[PDB]
RNA sequence: GUUUGACCUCAAAUCAGGUAGGAGUACCCGCUGAACUUAAGCAUAUCAAUAAGCGGAGGAAAAGAAACCAACCGGGAUUGCCUUAGUAACGGCGAGUGAAGCGGCAAAAGCUCAAAUUUGAAAUCUGGUACCUUCGGUGCCCGAGUUGUAAUUUGGAGAGGG
RNA sequence: GUUCUUUGUAAAGUGCCUUCGAAGAGUCGAGUUGUUUGGGAAUGCAGCUCUAAGUGGGUGGUAAAUUCCAUCUAAAGCUAA
């Protein structure tokens, strides 16, 4: 097999080789549009790992998503209240650029559905993912039972609710003392535990 | 092809006398790149040519130093649809053969002389030597003038 | 093995005892043959990083101690940092 | 001293007036099940286990599922087992030869209670029991007899627990004096 | 004071018992024959600990008959009182 | 051969067939995000990880079969209730804030990919078309696909040879 | 229940020996900034920079170094009550 071979070599990102294809690669990206189809994965190994499979239905989406801090748009840079809550450039938008990317794509072809994402590469500027969808319209994957499920009608746009790998982390849903607060919803446990439970004998 | 090779094997296996004597055994090309590599580190290849168009060039990047480790003669190709037309498909990105009939074991074992003495005892270097040092037309004639 | 009381090195009920099984994901990231090969010789390609060729330079030089601590500012741990430089160390060694 | 009532508890009150209907559509639901069920007991057969957590490892409890040694030890395969009615798991681990030959007895004894029906036919009617709970209740095991005879050896057992707790305090130390020598 | 993080209340869990009741966890159709009987060959044993009990302690009297009484923790003064009905404690886990 | 073709990439069509938008939004998943008030006045703080604002679904949603809890003689996906507990802890150590393991209970359900040569036979799949017993089947023909579609394997294991 | 079809000598389960046993990277992790939390020499998240390993890696509620131990196996996914 050749897919180790890919993961091993991928992994060596500061080689001579690696990053003259990286010094390549981002200008062609830089001169394509910021979303765009790709016609076969940069990184198979990774795709096939993530869920990809070379049939038809299944689409990769080349797209650049800009690089920092996020902004607040009050005009002017003034909030108009008091002056404890930080400088304006230095907030930070919990969500990721990968779940922009994500939900851009998304928004961008709505008959699909987003299965997942993967870096390929970034500069000072921007950052480029390739995301990976599905036809839910397509034979081929409402049979195919390994992948029926992304046809139902919960799985519309898990990059928008954070249903996807990053979606997950950025949300903290993982099991331990660690995500207590944030381990089935954070606003569910707030909503539970600031709750006056109150029994008809009273205890 | 295929198609007439299993009617006939329903035909003689089912009703008549035998197993798998109907299909004798075939010789043919191996082109799947994954089963190409799974080849090599086992050693069953006799040749390998590899595509020198490729989009991720990195799927191919390793099969030269791979095929000098385990010992193998391999060659670069021009052309992948070239390959393609030889094993029915547009695109191949590879191709490989690992045994023969006698009729032509002699003329692979020359084909296989002519490749290393040409291909490989000339290029054996180029694991050095760094490429792609060139300008424009207009930057060369800037240099030569300069230079002068 | 236990002593029967509520303290001590030792502290707890005294059982019998099982070995139940070695389970399989313990040997977990433990070196194959396959995986031997494939790293030798993706390294046998790509070569080395820059502060790799750093760290050659300045075990030759300034010995392992700056090594070690460029090694571990560079990489996140003391322990990263430890094998790291066993690492060049057997590059160097072999190379030499 | 300290009542947590700044917020907006007002929104946030949940009084449950839905508890008997709630106990009624539970009742319902358990039947539905029941018949939907008919001969099986709506429960799988549980294990015995000790509890952790010292305050608690004095008593044996149910758990979630055999395991594989103990279904083997048993004679029965896992995914057999899981369409005969018992649960297993596959992450519990067994330390303990008591443990092991309790749920070892208990699947003996569900395999000797039950009856299977053949997949092609007859299925003679069972009049089903709908608790293995019940029908295995789980055992406290008994430490010791009512009544035994005294016997005194005179190393008082509260030295005896100074002595273990000096010897872990002091350790280390006696420790680091013999790596000196 | 100093502070405890991660305090759980299961390491400190040791509830105490005094000398004076230790009988109550025998039944009372058992306890009147066993305190006529002050057989020493044969003597009632007390697991303290499946009553709910880590530690014992001595703040009263009891009679002069043997008892083994079974704990995790003991008192000096424990300890001296059942040895003087002629009582042996057993040490658990 | 300054010809004839194959591939790759990018386009066009009132091309064949489908698909998204908007509404509702009590509950649900995220994002963004105040002040009134309470603290003496008040920057920390509290009100509040609230209201308003934005995106996105369903009959439930989310979570979910451990990179868990533990330190026990060890338990054993997730969710919710009783309790843990107004406690450990946080805080101009002030106003105030504030969980979690254990235990009892309700309900109970387990599994799937990538990474492995079918290599004595891409065994896989969409569409078009003719029949049929039409939530689909059989045959035939273009095509997808070896830059990897099927079977087999998922760590509890498992595979190959015997 | 009553026929229609026995599909198949096709798939699956099981014992002993032998050689193996691949397991997810701008990711884990670390530094800093902002935010958040009961989380306290820093609970989670995001932005910028740095960036791994394979008897390895994460966690073990006081920050480090050294020696051990215990327990799970991330960076991909589905699922009723």
């Amino acid at each position: 097999g050749a897919y180790k071979y890919l993961e091993e070599l991928q992994r060596k990102k500061q080689s001579d080789v690696l990053r003259f294809l990286q010094r390549v690669r981002v200008w062609e990206y830089r001169q394509k549009n910021v979303i765009h189809r790709a016609a076969r994965p940069t990184r198979p190994d990774k795709a096939r790992r993530l869920g990809y499979k070379a049939k038809q239905g299944f689409v990769i989406y080349r797209v650049r998503v800009r690089r920092g801090n996020r902004k607040r748009p009050v005009p002017k840079g003034a909030t108009y209240g008091k002056p404890t809550n930080q400088g304006v450039n230095e907030l930070k938008y919990q969500r990721s650029l990968r779940a922009t990317a994500e939900e851009r794509v998304g928004r961008r072809a709505a008959n699909l559905r987003v299965l997942n994402s993967y870096w390929v590469n970034q500069d000072s500027t921007y950052k480029y993912f390739e995301v990976i969808l599905v036809d839910p319209q397509h034979k081929a994957i409402r049979r195919d039972a390994r992948y029926n499920w992304i046809c139902d009608p919960v799985h519309k746009h898990r990059e928008a609710r954070g249903l996807t790998a990053t979606g997950k982390k950025s949300r903290g849903i993982n099991k331990g003392h660690k995500f207590n607060n944030t381990k089935a919803g954070r606003r569910k446990t707030w909503k539970r535990q600031n709750t006056l439970s109150l029994w008809r004998y009273r205890k | 092809e295929k198609k007439e090779r299993l009617t006939k094997e329903a035909a003689a296996v089912a009703e008549g006398k035998s197993k798998q004597d109907a299909s004798p055994k075939p010789y043919a090309v191996k082109y799947g790149l994954n089963h190409v590599v799974a080849l090599i580190e086992n050693k069953k290849a006799k040749l390998v040519l590899i595509a020198n168009d490729v989009d991720p060039i990195e799927l191919v990047v390793f099969l030269p130093a791979l095929c000098k480790k385990m010992g193998v003669p391999y060659a670069i190709v021009k052309g992948k649809a070239r390959l393609g037309t030889l094993v029915n498909q547009k695109t191949s990105a590879v191709a490989a053969l690992t045994e023969v009939r006698a009729e032509d074991e002699a003329a692979l074992a020359k084909l296989v002389s002519t490749i290393d003495a040409n291909f490989a005892d000339k290029y054996d270097e180029v694991k050095k030597h760094w490429g792609g040092g060139i300008l424009g037309n207009k930057a060369q004639a800037k240099m030569d003038k300069r230079a002068k | 093995v236990k002593t029967g009381i509520a303290i001590g090195l030792n502290k707890g009920k005294k059982v019998t005892s099982m070995t139940p099984a070695p389970k399989i994901s313990y040997k977990k990231g433990a070196a194959s043959n396959r995986t031997k090969f494939v790293r030798s010789l993706v390294r046998e390609i790509a070569g080395l990083s820059p502060y790799e060729r750093r760290l050659i330079d300045l075990i030759r030089n300034s010995g392992e101690k700056r090594a070690r601590k460029v090694a571990k500012k560079r990489l996140g741990s003391f322990t990263r940092a430890k094998a790291k430089v066993e690492e060049m160390n057997n590059i160097i060694a072999a190379s030499r | 001293l300290k009542n947590h009532f700044r917020k907006h508890w007002q929104e946030r009150v949940k009084v449950h007036f839905d508890q008997a209907g709630k106990k009624v559509s539970r009742r319902n639901a358990r039947a539905t099940r029941a018949a939907k069920i008919a001969p099986r007991p709506l429960d799988l057969l549980r294990p015995v286990v000790r509890a952790p957590t010292v305050k608690y490892n004095r008593k044996v409890r149910a758990g979630r599922g055999f395991t594989l040694a103990e279904v083997k030890a048993a004679g029965l395969t896992a995914a057999y087992a899981r369409t005969i009615g018992i649960a297993v798991d596959h992450r519990r681990q067994n330390r303990n030869q008591e443990i092991f030959d309790a749920n070892v007895q208990r699947l003996k004894e569900y395999q000797s209670k039950i009856i299977v029906f053949p997949r092609n036919g007859k299925a003679p009617e069972a009049e089903q029991v709908l608790s293995a709970a019940a029908t295995f209740p789980i055992a406290q095991p008994a430490t010791d007899v009512e009544a035994r005879a005294v016997q005194d050896n005179g190393e008082s057992a509260f030295r005896t627990l100074r002595l273990a707790r000096s010897e872990k305090k002091f350790r280390g130390i006696r420790e680091k004096r013999a790596r000196e020598k | 004071g100093m502070r405890y993080f991660h305090k759980q209340q299961a390491h400190f869990w040791k509830p105490v018992l005094n000398l004076d009741k230790l009988w109550t966890l025998i039944p009372e159709d058992k306890r009147d024959q066993y305190l006529k009987s002050a057989s020493k060959e044969t003597a009632p044993v007390i697991d303290t600990l499946a009553a709910g009990y880590g530690k014992i302690l001595g703040k009263g009297r009891i009679p002069n008959v043997p008892v083994i009484v079974k704990a995790r923790f003991v008192s000096k003064l424990a300890e001296e009182k059942i040895r003087a009905a002629g009582g042996v404690v057993e040490l658990i886990a």
